[PDB]
RNA sequence: CCCAAUGUGAUUUUAAUAGCUUCUUAGGA
RNA sequence: UCCUAAGAAGCUAUUAAAAUCACAUU
């Protein structure tokens, strides 16, 4: 059921992004948002999987907001 | 507490119109039975209103408790929940961009998507390079980049010539690297 | 042969060079539309014209131009007559030259009027162009654009070129026809004084002026005493209103002597009173209307008045400076200090009107005019900064603070053990019929004026009053079932007072502080100063976090508490008899539960012959609906207050609706904008003018159906009858004829049947009818739409239904089923399977995310949930059962929990009769 | 009272049903005994009637006592917005423009435009800032305008020398600039 | 920050309505 | 002594209203 997970990803990916107070950076956040609304709107998987990246690819940018090492045990 | 009279009452009523004694002590019976089952209901009465008041209090105590303890720990919860999803997934390029995240090598841009776009990334040691950089390119988000500048720590440009095991000590760790998507 | 001899006499004295535009001695044919009334014929309708010969100019360089000579056959006697009514007009420079002679055809002297240099199409071709569009029809109004150099022929080649939502672009090709018409209005000024002086009666019609603007036809025209003639404009202007403001016409009043390569006008900015100014407009255009005009409101003698008078103040309006309008501010003392208070208004419709009650010195302040001194945007907008918003086309007053404000939305929150068990029992698999649909969406800061600048689509609309006010009086001929009036605070009933009381009253409580706070005396004495006085109001707009289809972000308007609390005590009483009654059109109010379904559709479906069914859509339709028809529908709810007020009491109130809820200032991120119509969500009032306005539109397709049908062509006697009498009841009657009115609801109510809720509709029709054209079908809600709510309508949000054992395609978002239910068949509604699921595993708050604490809210969704056990896909009749199972592992692991906490079990085993069906099916059968 | 008439009435029962071998003066006791407590039963019922009637006046007049604080402590926080408000006003401007109006009244949208001592400009992007403040000093509502600062859609502050076409993808648009009336 | 109206589900309190028991009083035998 | 008619007290059920809370439509 690999689409429906990916969509279920998005928003709990994005809401760790919130709580991170990406928010705070309106030019960042407003990547974020269009990222996650995006995913929810896609219909192939091949598309929803290259945005899931980059939006992934926020998150480990910010180094030392997550302790990645002990979250990925 | 008053059934004990209620059942020694209905009892010996039973036994009387069963034995067919006098009417004026069964009349005593059935009237006795009568005020033991009044006295019977309003024993119930008291005990079912404080159990139905219990109930209520040991419910609310639960939900207040469970509601804190769910409020609270959102956090933690949260960013557990994200590494669990991540790994039923299972696709390439996501297990690539967090295996090299453990070991310290993350990009300072967001991976862009589009050919020939920038993409810069921090490399932390020559044997964490020697397992993403070969030649010309740069391997990362299981696509194929192309390498176009790379500095020391202190802001120093160093040419792909240089970044060998006997030489690696005289460079300024970590490297940073600066590539374009391929195509 | 011969014709060549006929050509040289129609080109005459004159220098010509003409051409054949068809064959030489016969009469062409064309296909060209007339406003006609005849003893045995009348409409606004296509027609053949057989009568005429045509001709076309060549230049001096051997090119085609817009110029026709236009020949005719006559009887002797009309040709007589028309000549002799020509040489007294002769003279007027709006009138086209005429050429009278006699010619040999078939061996006899026959008599010809030459009509020179028109244009191809009329002034009746240009309205009927515009009015009864279609976007696969245009050939006319393509034509008509292009020769008068509108845009190039390349135009058209763009994908939906005509949508004012998608292309509003189409607004400026439009208006590049506008000094064209204004030419027009004054060439007929000029021949209504003509006929006076001259002593001419007669009619004036569309289709006798060219596109140059010249009048030529006079074969039903008498004579009469000079100065005592009689111009009759009444179907002319009435027909043509809606294309002066479509087509900006008046444009040119706003330049130095009114000519358009001049610059504008510099008016002093001080400057709030324009009546001698609206009254010059009016004697400039409309001279010959012979019907009083006032250009404030206040001085009308009904509501019939105030609907006349405000359709030419939108008019009107359009020429002087936007910071003219708003509120009127004046400086008075309290206690010595100078406050600034707002002791008047200046509308767009209603023109200027002025405070009844107005103190410019006082020792004291109530708690009374605490809330009025308060709740008036005067002392706000009058201390904050000058504001120049670049983000938007909107007017901005001021911004209240030295800060902008930005609001974003975050995502939902994932309900993650009700998926894991749903994917469990199978649902999600790739390629199913059931998945997510449905879903909270975030939004970035700039979402909250991003939805308002949504507001460019409201646009200044004039109606034709001669249609609206008899659509009105057949409107409120489906509100003659219940019962209004005022109430006393006393009386008033308040659903939930834990709510917002807007700005700026929100700084310091809930509703529920102002209603502990007044008095009913204090409630009482605010009721009676609206009356007498305007309170202008603040709103403010929230964004909305919600499960939704559709990405783009949603705003609610939060009115403020003198607006509220005074609005619900004059007409709370109405609102509360339309929601108890049954078996009426408006079905606000009924619920679907307990056979309620079944009872709405078998009385849709009435005594109806030949029945189909349909349903429609409205475009954008709180930004875009008209000012003019939201006063309409206010007008019609305050028509039950004929015993408790005044004329004058009934204008002030409605001063303060148009002050509070439709044209206000709106706080937006810190910041005051004027809004510029619309309706606004916390009116008390919203679902029952959606229902009034829902109403009028159908009403007004159905006028346009029958009156532009063919009339020749109509074979039952009775349906002439009634088309005849329609026409007069429109544009020849001046007085409410009652009988007709009930006759026109009573063939309305029987042909076309409705069931009406807000912005949404079912109708079951007679589509014998509807195929003839006797009634409205779905292209007439395109053409109405088109021009009366400026918007196009596409046929793909628009459904309908041919068998009635289906039942509608859609109402309030749910399917329907016709199933059987113990010996017989009932109609149940169904949901959408991927709302269902969207709001289990999707949440707004993090503690649903434990179904432990929430047993309450599945079974309410499982209730919902029910009727998809009876529909023929078994996907969707698991939807049910992954409820009920999932209910019962929630109890099931509630049960452990309390017993490792608390050693002691529960004695509520009651839960129970909640995971068998038995508890859901008597939801949906009758009798309770 | 009608307890003590009940309480020694069921002594003088009870006493009789213990040791009294005489159902005659039992039924007399019985009777005396049901009205003694039939009284108190009453006279029970009817006190804790009256009771439950003032636990009920008294949470009522709590209730009102409470709601004469809050109407008086509203009206304190609406009179201190209303008389700081005044404040504001340049009192100096605005009587010039209602002096000059016909009849002592103005429209409300004219205030700001014709007596405001500060402007504030919401900008989208680079060329609508090009076309509108280009400089240090702009001209807007018939006045000259002087830049004293601008901040970013984050509220940080932007200097000028940064707001270029080369440079504007860097910034976190729409920027907001404020002046003051020359 | 968090509008308006309508419908439905669940729990708690209060009022009325019926039966059920006892007490008191009065008529008829 | 029995039958009966009325009032009070208690018990039980039902209906209505109010408060609180969940869900749905526009
Ligand atoms: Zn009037
Ligand atoms: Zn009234």
């Amino acid at each position: 059921s690999k689409m429906s997970d990916v969509k279920c990803t998005s928003v709990v990916l994005l809401s760790v992004l919130q709580q991170l107070r990406v928010e705070s950076s309106s030019k960042l956040w407003a990547q974020c948002v269009q990222l996650h609304n995006d995913i929810l709107l896609a219909k192939d998987t091949t598309e929803a999987f290259e945005k899931m990246v980059s939006l992934l690819s926020v998150l480990l940018s910010m180094q030392g907001a997550v302790d990645i090492n002990k979250l990925c045990e | 507490p008053s059934y004990a009279a209620f059942a020694t009452a209905q009892e010996a009523y039973e036994q009387a119109v069963a034995n067919g004694d006098s009417e004026v002590v069964l009349k005593k019976l059935k009237k006795s039975l009568n005020v033991a089952k009044s006295e019977f209901d309003r024993d119930a009465a008291m005990q079912r209103k404080l159990e139905k008041m219990a109930d209520q209090a040991m419910t609310q105590m639960y939900k207040q408790a469970r509601s804190e303890d769910k409020r609270a720990k959102v956090t933690s919860a949260m960013q557990t929940m994200l590494f669990t999803m991540l790994r039923k997934l299972d696709n390439d390029a996501l297990n690539n961009i967090i295996n090299n995240a453990r070991d310290g090598c993350v990009p300072l841009n967001i991976i862009p998507l589009t050919t020939a776009a920038k993409l810069m990334v921090v490399i932390p040691d020559y044997n964490t390079y020697k397992n993403t950089c070969d030649g010309t390119t740069f391997t990362y988000a299981s696509a194929l980049w192309e390498i176009q500048q790379v500095v020391d720590a202190d802001s120093k440009i160093v040419q792909l010539s240089e970044i060998s095991m006997d030489n690696s000590p005289n460079l300024a760790w970590p490297l940073i690297v600066t590539a374009l998507r391929a195509n | 042969a011969d014709a060549q001899s006929f050509l040289n006499r129609v080109c005459g004295v004159s220098a010509a060079r003409l051409t054949p535009c068809g064959t030489g001695t016969s009469t062409d044919v064309v296909y060209r539309a007339f406003d006609i009334y005849n003893d045995k014929v009348a409409g606004f309708a296509k027609f053949l014209k057989t009568n005429c010969c045509r001709f076309q100019e060549k230049d001096e360089d051997d090119n085609l131009i817009d110029s026709y000579f236009v020949v005719k056959r006559h009887t002797f006697s009309n040709y007589q007559h028309e000549e002799t009514i020509y040489n007294l007009l002769k003279d007027c420079p709006a009138v086209a030259k005429h050429d009278f002679f006699k010619f040999r055809i078939d061996g006899d002297m026959v008599p010809h009027i030459s009509r020179q240099r028109l244009t191809k199409y009329t002034m009746a071709d240009l309205v009927y162009a515009l009015r009864h569009f279609d976007e696969g029809n245009c050939d006319t109004l393509k034509e008509i654009l292009v020769t008068y150099n509108c845009c190039d022929d390349d135009y058209f080649n763009k994908k939906d070129w005509y949508d004012f939502v998608e292309n509003p672009d189409i607004l400026r090709v439009y208006a590049n026809l506008g000094e064209r018409v204004r030419q027009a209005l004054l060439k007929t000024v000029q021949f209504c004084d003509a006929m006076r002086n001259a002593g001419i009666v007669g009619v004036l019609t569309l289709d006798n002026q060219d596109l140059n603007g010249n009048w030529y036809d006079f074969g039903d025209f008498i004579q009469t005493t000079p100065g005592s003639g009689v111009p009759v404009v009444d179907s002319y202007y009435s027909l043509l209103m809606p294309i002066l403001t479509l087509t900006r016409a008046l444009t040119a009043e706003s330049h130095v002597d009114t000519d358009l390569t001049k610059p504008y006008i510099k008016w002093d900015l001080l400057k709030y009173d324009f009546t001698e100014e609206r009254l010059k407009l009016f004697d400039r255009y409309f001279k010959y209307w012979d019907q009083t005009y006032h250009p404030n409101c206040v001085n009308c003698l009904d509501d019939r008045c105030i609907l006349h008078c405000a359709n030419f103040n939108v008019l009107f309006s359009t020429v002087f400076p936007p910071t003219s309008f708003g509120p009127l501010v004046r400086k008075i003392f309290v206690d010595g200090v100078p406050f600034v208070v707002s002791t008047g208004y200046h509308f767009r419709e209603l023109g200027v009107v002025h405070n009844q009650d107005v103190n410019l010195h006082s020792s004291r302040l109530s708690f009374k005019e605490l809330l009025v001194y308060a709740a008036d945007p005067a002392m706000h907008a009058a201390s904050g900064n000058l504001l120049l918003d670049k983000r938007t086309t909107c007017f901005s007053v001021a911004a209240l603070t030295n800060n902008v404000a930005f609001q974003t939305v975050k995502p939902g929150n994932f309900n993650k053990d009700f998926y894991d068990f749903a994917v469990s029992k199978g649902f999600f698999k790739e390629g199913s019929s059931v998945e997510l649909k449905h879903f909270f969406f975030a939004q970035d800061g700039n979402a909250a004026i991003s939805d308002y600048d949504y507001y460019r689509y409201n646009l200044p609309t004039m109606c034709d009053i001669r249609q609206l006010l008899f659509v009105v009086e057949v409107v409120d001929k489906y509100f003659d079932c219940y019962d209004g009036g005022c109430i006393n605070a006393n009386q008033v009933i308040v659903n939930n007072l834990d709510k917002s009381a807007g700005f700026p009253f929100n700084k310091w409580g809930k509703a529920r502080l102002y209603y502990d706070s007044m008095s009913y005396e204090d409630q009482d004495a605010l009721f009676a100063y609206t009356k007498r006085n305007v309170i202008p109001t603040i709103t403010q707009m929230n964004l909305k976090y919600a499960i939704s289809a559709k990405n783009r972000a949603r705003t609610v308007a939060g009115v403020s508490i003198c607006s509220t609390m005074t609005n619900r005590q004059f007409h709370q009483k109405l609102l509360k008899s339309i929601a108890a009654t049954r078996g009426a059109t408006v079905v606000i109010g009924t619920s679907k539960f307990y056979g309620g379904w079944h009872n709405m559709l078998k009385t849709v479906y009435s005594d109806v012959e030949n029945p189909h069914l349909m349903g429609w859509d409205y475009p954008k339709c709180d930004r875009a609906m008209p000012n003019m028809l939201r006063i309409m529908a206010s007008l019609v709810l305050a028509r039950k207050h004929t015993t408790c007020c005044s004329l004058s009491h009934r204008f002030y109130r409605l001063a303060n609706e148009c002050a509070q809820v439709l044209s206000e200032m709106v706080m937006c991120g810190g910041s005051l904008y004027v809004k510029p119509g619309g309706t606004s969500s916390g009116d008390a009032t919203t679902a029952y003018a959606n229902s009034v306005f829902n109403i009028c539109q159908a009403v007004t397709a159905n006028v346009n159906a029958l009156l532009s049908t063919d009339g020749n062509k109509i074979a039952d006697k009775y349906v002439r009858n009634l088309q005849h009498r329609l026409y007069e009841c429109l544009y020849r009657n001046r007085d409410v004829d009652t009988d007709f009115v009930n006759e026109f609801y009573a063939y309305l109510r029987k042909h076309f049947s409705m069931m009406i809720l807000s912005d949404d509709a079912v109708v079951c029709f007679n589509s014998t009818y509807a195929s003839q054209g006797l009634v409205a079908s779905i292209k007439n809600f395109k053409s109405v739409l088109y021009y009366q709510n400026n918007v196009f309508m596409s046929e793909a949000k628009c459904w309908t239904e041919t068998d009635l054992t289906k039942g509608p395609h859609e109402f309030c978002s749910q399917h329907t089923m016709l199933v059987k239910q113990g010996d017989d068949y009932v109609y149940l509604p169904y949901p959408d399977p991927s709302r269902i699921l969207g709001a289990g595993c999707f949440v707004d708050d993090i503690v649903k995310t434990d179904g432990t604490l929430m047993i309450e809210r599945f079974v309410s969704l499982a209730i919902d949930a029910y009727p998809l056990t009876k529909h023929p896909n078994q996907e969707y009749a698991d939807v049910f059962h992954l409820y009920l199972q999932y209910i019962r592992k929630l109890h099931d692991e509630l049960t452990g929990h309390m017993l490792d906490m608390y050693s002691v079990m529960l004695t509520n085993d009651n839960t129970s009769r909640y995971w068998e069906p038995e508890f859901y099916e008597a939801m949906y059968t009758p009798h309770t």
